[PDB]
RNA sequence: CCGCGGUAAUACGGAGGGCGCGAGCGUUACCCGGAUUCACUGGGCGUAAAGGGCGUGUAGGCGGCCUGGGGCGUCCCAUGUGAA
RNA sequence: GAGCAAACCGGAUUAGAUACCCGGGUAGUCCACGCCCUAAACGAUGCGCGCUAGGUCUCUGGGUCUCCUGGGGGCCGAAGCUAA
């Protein structure tokens, strides 16, 4: 029961001697919805083999975001626990949980962790240095190991 | 596999890390710290038995690029299906493993982890367990079963090597002979 | 002050009051070159706005005969576009002025087969 | 509105009952098949068949997207009232669903028409808000699609009797409803 | 209402000034700011307030011009 | 600077390096207070008293994990002294991790706070 | 916005075709937004704009560990007000 | 007021030479007292404090003085940071 979603998959050039040559490289989320996600990325010469070598790598090194998950001790239905503020570098991220139908509010790239992540539902918002790379990610997966309950 | 009378390879080693204060029982002379053996065994069983656990299916990437154990890395990692990492660590062999393929090991057998450093960061980022014959020189907190003893000197890395070997045949139930490194030497 | 006060944003059109259109009156049917590298004569006029009271200066759209604007024709100014200003072309001009409406002393090109008349 | 409808529901590639009638695009392509859009697409796009379904204006629609995205769950389904909240709790269109007119349209004159009676008080005001434990009967002097609708099912939020040619807006009808 | 302060000063006539000391959070800010102002309050005998006394106005009606409170009594 | 902000920092520090234990710094009646919770929450192995130089410091036993990043990746002070941070009861705040907070209740996970339903200034964020 | 037109222009005008969704649609003017651009949320200062030539020190901002009193800030409850 | 040397006076070079090269040369460069207050006034890096591998050379103090420990000056480099 493991949902396989691919967040996206790039082109990613490079240049050589007198000559271009590209890869692929494919992020693949992977859960169960029940509390265990994985995320790899993995690249290859070919789309399929990147997007397959990333369903791979997720697989292993999956981490116990506490959202809802198979019936059982119940986590939080599309949404998070309890309100976190991080700080990576000059980025800080913060997200505030929200009740459903409020769609998972956030910039692009706190989103697509968001939606991969399995949240449905969270207000979120990016504040001071909005590198996306640089720590606006960072700081929104440290934000999300930081989560308990 | 056990021998506390050990303490005639190991013991301690020469140079220093505060971090690895507790692994260290004294001084001797020449200043040389020596490592506590009592310590020694207690990291082993625990380590050992984590070992005993992966041998079921799993693998253990061995990585030894230092020159004092580089033939042994090969012959300790060869005895066993496992591979090594003899001449050079490539950078990204663990974080871009699809760059140079095999499946992500289970865990690493690293012997100088701080000349092996490379190898165990990228460990951490994989989630990759780490195991180490560390010594005084080192960093304790990053490896995650220690084995605090002499990283230098064959007659020490072939000793612990040799026998975590066996230990993952004896798990296998390969029921191998004795290590045909000690001839190394 | 306690900070120092930055410049904020300034609206595109001073047309004053905000309005959709204002009318002038044309002082002068100058004409003048392009910017960068495009070259030609663009048609532009002088214009004293009754509201602003403010001169400008505006575009004047489609071929057009000659142009049907003189020394003091009455004219509506658009500000036609976002800003109504013709910034690629040319500098200096905020709006452009409505013929199309025919409105005033512009009249419309005549037979204008094209699309553009709307 | 009151604009060539015909050919917002083809383009907008919804079925668009602006009448009761059939999807495929007008022109240049109207047998290719055209899926799923991007998100970017979806929002601009969503926007207007959203409206052009109803044949609201931009400012009646807009107050109600307003309340259903403030308030929390999906904004999609809340604010579509299957029976739920809003878009479907207008009268005009309730009649729609009721069957008493072919298309919302219809309807909507139906109402203004004076032919629509709730809580037998007539109500010609398409905007009006249908609460749940109304009835929405057909005006006296007017009776007639009601044949036909004999053997349609209702929704379950609704529901209707042929013979007394009444309905009652049951419950708000959630987007599965829908 | 009723408010307190000192008399701060005794040298009008039937009138004393009173400064009471307030503090209170500001709507806006919220921040605790604090600030005093000076009553004129009526005092008939002359004799009933002196300096230095704590004393506890009231609001009354306008016995003079900017003066709008009479000594409710002696805090002290 | 902040003695709270200065434990923080510390612990930060010596997760990155990946020390077991860390004198996270001289002891203070607030600090151990924090430190309770971090070891309820299960941030921390745990503290222990400790003399150095006879002077009283908290020793903090780190608790890493094999997959990655410390278990511990967050850490970030809120409330600093040139600007404090008071939150009622209202906005405690809520992320997957915790928040804690000063109340005069004592110091509280931001469930905890919530159930006092008491406010008080945000020390810090952890998760 | 970057820009397009000087004889092959998917950028001008029309046409055909296409994409989106007109009892209105579009323009002009003006206000708020985007503008954290008078960056608190939410930025910076080795080389991109940005460390004051250096010190001494006023006002001001900030302040180690333990205990007790006060309860000004801070938090909670009730109540009044927060018109339409 | 020895030497040097803006300006200046000559010699040469050059197409020209208001320059570079050569010979002279005043202010100035020196001292005192007062003034000016600038700079690539540079580490192009404000001050204080705490925390985060090491290696190597060096100046200055202590030590149980083939090395440890404190203050300072350099080089290489962990983690990390950086657009590089």
């Amino acid at each position: 029961g493991l949902q396989d979603e691919v967040m996206n998959i790039k082109p990613v050039q490079k240049q050589t001697r007198a000559g271009q040559r590209t890869r692929f490289k494919a992020v693949v989320v992977v859960g169960d919805s029940n509390g265990h996600v994985g995320l790899g990325i993995k690249t290859a010469k070919e789309v399929a083999g990147a997007i397959r070598a990333g369903i791979i790598i997720a697989k292993l090194s999956v981490i116990p975001i506490r959202r809802g998950y198979w019936g059982t001790n119940l986590g939080q239905p599309h949404s998070l626990a309890t309100k976190t503020t991080g700080k990576c570098g000059s980025v800080t991220v913060r997200l505030i949980p929200a009740p459903r139908g409020s769609g998972i509010v956030a910039s692009p790239a706190v989103k697509k962790l968001l939606q991969l992540a399995g949240v449905e539902d969270v207000y979120t918002q990016s504040n001071g240095k909005t590198r996306t790379l640089e720590n606006t990610l960072k700081a929104a997966f440290v934000a999300i190991g930081n989560t308990y309950g | 596999a056990q021998l506390l009378l050990a303490a005639n390879t190991h013991l301690g080693a020469r140079n220093v890390q505060v971090h690895q204060e507790p692994y260290v029982f004294n001084a001797r002379p020449d200043g040389v710290h020596v490592i506590n053996v009592g310590k020694t065994w207690e990291k082993l069983v625990l380590a050992a038995r984590i070992i005993a656990a992966i041998p079921n299916p799993e693998d253990v990437v061995a990585i030894s690029s230092r020159t004092f154990g580089q033939r042994a890395v090969l012959k300790f990692a060869a005895h066993t299906g496992a591979t090594p990492i003899a001449g050079r660590f490539t950078p990204g062999s663990f974080t871009n493993y699809i760059t140079r393929s095999f499946k992500e090991p289970r865990l690493v057998i690293v012997t100088d982890p701080r000349s092996d450093a490379q190898a165990i960061k990228e460990a951490s980022y994989v989630n990759i367990p780490v195991i180490a014959l560390t010594d005084l020189d080192s960093p304790s907190e990053f490896v995650d079963v220690a084995i605090p003893c002499n990283n230098r000197g064959k007659h020490s890395i072939g000793l612990i090597w040799y026998l975590l070997a066996r230990e993952v045949l004896r798990l296998r139930g390969a029921l191998v002979d004795r290590t045909q490194p000690w001839s190394i030497m | 002050n306690y900070k120092k006060r930055l410049l904020g944003t300034a609206f595109k059109s001073s047309p004053f009051g905000g309005s959709s259109h204002a009318k002038g009156i044309v002082l002068e049917k100058l004409g003048i070159e392009s910017k960068q590298p495009n070259s030609a004569i663009r048609k532009c006029v002088r214009v004293q706005l009754i509201k602003n009271g403010k001169k400008v200066t505006a575009f004047v759209p489609n071929d057009g005969c000659l142009n049907f604007v003189d020394e003091n024709d009455e004219v509506l100014l658009a500000g036609f576009g976002r800003k109504g200003k013709a910034k690629g072309d040319i500098p200096g001009v905020r709006f452009k002025v409505v013929k199309v409406s025919g409105v005033s002393l512009l009249a419309l090109w005549k037979e204008k087969k094209e699309k553009p008349r709307s | 509105y009151e604009s060539s409808r015909l050919d917002a529901e083809l383009k907008l590639a919804g079925e668009f009952g602006l009448k009761n009638k059939k999807e495929i695009y007008r022109i240049s392509f109207q047998l290719s098949k055209i899926r799923r859009a991007a998100r970017d697409l979806l929002t601009r796009d969503e926007k207007d068949p959203k409206r052009l379904f109803e044949g609201n204006a931009l400012i009646r629609r807009l107050v109600r997207v307003g309340v259903l995205s403030e308030d929390k769950k999906k904004l999609d389904y809340v604010l579509a009232l299957k029976v739920e909240d809003f878009l479907e709790r207008r009268l005009q269109t309730q009649v729609y669903k009721l069957g008493l007119a072919k298309s919302v349209h219809h309807a909507r004159v139906l109402i203004t028409q004076r032919h629509i009676a709730v809580g037998k008080q007539i109500v010609n005001i398409p905007s009006f808000m249908v609460r749940l434990d109304s009835e929405k009967h057909i005006d006296f002097a007017p009776t007639s699609p009601f044949g036909g609708a004999r053997p349609g099912r209702v929704a379950r939020r609704n529901a209707a009797r042929k013979a007394e040619a009444s309905g009652e807006a049951a419950d708000e009808a959630d987007e599965a409803d829908e | 209402k009723i408010l307190t302060g000192t008399v701060v000063s005794t040298k009008m006539h039937r009138t004393i000034v009173i400064r009471r000391a307030y503090l209170h959070y500001i709507p806006k800010y919220n921040r605790y700011e604090k600030r005093h102002k000076n009553v004129p309050v009526h005092v008939s005998p002359a004799f009933r307030v002196q300096v230095g006394d704590i004393v506890t106005v009231g609001q009354c009606r306008p016995i003079s011009k900017t003066v709008r409170f009479n000594v409710v009594k002696v805090s002290a | 600077s902040s003695v709270l902000a200065d434990a923080l920092n510390a612990i930060n520090n010596a997760e990155k390096t990946g020390k077991r234990q860390v004198l996270i710094r001289p002891s203070s009646k607030v600090i151990i207070k924090f430190l309770q919770v971090m070891q309820k929450h299960g941030y921390i192995g745990e503290f222990e008293y400790i003399d150095d130089h006879r002077s009283g410091k908290i020793v903090v036993q780190l608790n890493g994990r094999l997959n990655k990043c410390g278990v511990i990746s967050p850490r970030f002070n809120v409330k600093i002294g040139d600007i404090e941070k008071w939150t009622a009861n209202l906005l405690p705040a809520r992320q997957f991790g915790y928040v804690i907070l000063t109340t005069s209740a004592g110091i509280m996970d931001h469930e905890e706070a919530r159930r006092k339903h008491v406010s008080g200034k945000i020390l810090g964020f952890v998760y």
